[PDB]
């Protein structure tokens, strides 16, 4: 998955 | 509100205790009754605002995407017909998952961005507005759809203007902020081509900054960084 | 109820989903509606009842756990008050728990538990009520902790008996029973000596029965005994 | 812990 913060 | 009652500090203690416990719908509503005092948010207290929801939301998506799996399935050729239940259900998480984020914007619009003048809680903010918007347009489908998209953009954009005059390269909030923006890009925005740009740009800039920093800013940043990488490393 | 006007097997398969989804509250509240449809429920309804509940009340035990941990510490000697906050969130946990608690209590009681003829549904429930009020006991200290023990006692006691002598020692749910008996024996009532006693038997007459069984029986028998197992390796 | 089912 594309990785957020 | 149900916390009209509750000390602000109170609550405030109360949310880190739920943290503790992984109780984050608890935490959230905590941290939504302090909002609501009409106080202006520390530094400490924007975070445990952006915890709590963030946890919330994330199981949400995470259901929701299961959900829509399953019927984008029945969907198919050769399915066999089940009935309204799947869709049912599904919008019932998708309307929950809704309420969330509307609630979040509503505390951002009332009245969080507005009292917010320096540059760590105003990016902070509007870093936040940016990711509901595109939390709502991740299950978007309708006429609106563009405008909530456009509503993401421009609030990650508005961040971006504020945190490259106001922050160095390397400060964990600029960094968070380009990671988002860049999977908006990529995710929402159908620009892959942009969120690698913006992905290699803010870790190169990152990069060239590290030597400025303490041993512990080093490590708050060179994290991050690690997640622009990351998500490099899929998608090219 | 708000389950009342959907259709049972509705509620069953959205059951299903939520459990896909790992949203056990929406999961138990599916199961609710169904079993409040007055209908007898099959062997697969029992275990999706009872894993949404048993799911539901794992996560408010262990931060019930967590938080009397803290309460606990706030009153030993030297530590800085801090006000009521601790034992007001405690509570508030407690509260809901003891309301799920209850609500499971209920449905086996109106009225699950009185047309459960067959020993698999019988025993099944009677497990299910010694399983929740040990979880009421776990956080009991008032006047009734002791008939909150001795309500799990009798209703442990009341399956053990029928297990015994209507299903053969491998059964799954015998020994699931007898272990959960077991925790029961060591953990609230004091009686460790009890449950290595129930453990061991338990595990030695099951090790004894596996030459009748399948393949499969054999699989679904030894993982519950190797948890016999490990319960008595904690405990010996 | 104590391992239930
Ligand atoms: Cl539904
Ligand atoms: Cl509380
Ligand atoms: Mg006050
Ligand atoms: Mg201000
Ligand atoms: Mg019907
Ligand atoms: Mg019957």
């Amino acid at each position: 998955v594309n990785l957020s913060i | 509100g149900a916390m009209g009652s509750m000390e602000r500090a109170s609550l405030i203690q109360k949310a880190k205790l739920a943290e503790q416990a992984e109780r984050y719908e608890d935490m959230a509503a905590f941290m939504k009754g302090a909002v609501e005092k009409g106080e202006e948010l520390s530094c400490e207290e924007r975070n445990l605002l952006s915890v709590a929801y963030k946890n919330v939301v994330g199981g949400q998506r995470a259901a929701w995407r299961v959900l829509s799996s399953i019927e984008q399935k029945s969907n198919e050729e050769g399915s066999e017909e089940k009935g309204p239940e799947v869709r049912e259900y599904r919008e019932k998480v998708e309307t929950e998952l809704q309420g969330v984020c509307d609630t979040v914007l509503g505390l951002l619009d009332s009245h969080l961005i507005k009292e917010a003048g320096d540059a760590e809680s105003r990016v902070f903010y509007l870093k936040m507005k940016g990711d509901y918007y595109r939390y709502l347009a991740e299950v978007a489908t309708g006429d609106d759809k563009k405008r909530i998209i456009d509503s993401a953009r421009s609030a990650y954009q508005e961040a971006m203007d504020i945190s490259k005059k106001e922050m160095p390269p390397t400060n964990p909030i600029r960094l968070g902020l380009a990671l988002n923006f860049s999977v908006f890009h990529y995710e929402i925005a159908n620009s892959p081509e942009e969120a690698i740009s913006l992905a290699k740009t803010t870790f190169d800039e990152a990069m060239a900054d590290l030597h400025t920093l303490s041993e512990d800013s080093y490590k708050d940043s060179t994290l991050i960084m690690q997640l622009l990488r990351d998500n490099l490393t899929l998608w090219t």
